[PDB]
């Protein structure tokens, strides 16, 4: 929820004098409606689909 | 002049100051030609072609 649905900073790109945040997160298909978040796929640590 | 003229080695360019003048011009980090122009950049290859 904080990444995936989310978009928090991982990492600066360096160019230079300039810094760029790096994104992560999943495409906007599971970000519109709470019942897209409800079905949000999780792969637990057991590399099962829930 | 007798320091200058014993002590002689290749890749050696003698200077012979006094010891507070030498710590007071080592800290003094700044211009010391009368003139001075400084050209600043984004990247170094730019302001070295420059
Ligand atoms: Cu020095």
């Amino acid at each position: 929820v904080t990444s995936a649905v989310g978009g928090a900073m991982v990492g600066e790109t360096v160019e230079g004098i300039a810094r760029y945040p790096i994104n992560l997160r999943y495409p906007q298909s599971w970000r519109d409606s709470p019942q897209a978040l409800r079905q949000l796929p999780i792969l637990t640590p057991m590399k099962q689909q829930i | 002049e007798e320091l200058d003229n014993t002590v002689r080695l290749p890749g050696l360019a003698n200077l012979w100051v006094p010891p507070i003048r030498n710590r007071i011009d080592m800290l003094s980090t700044g211009i010391k030609s009368p003139i001075g122009i400084k050209v600043s950049g984004t990247v170094l290859a730019d302001i070295d072609a420059m």
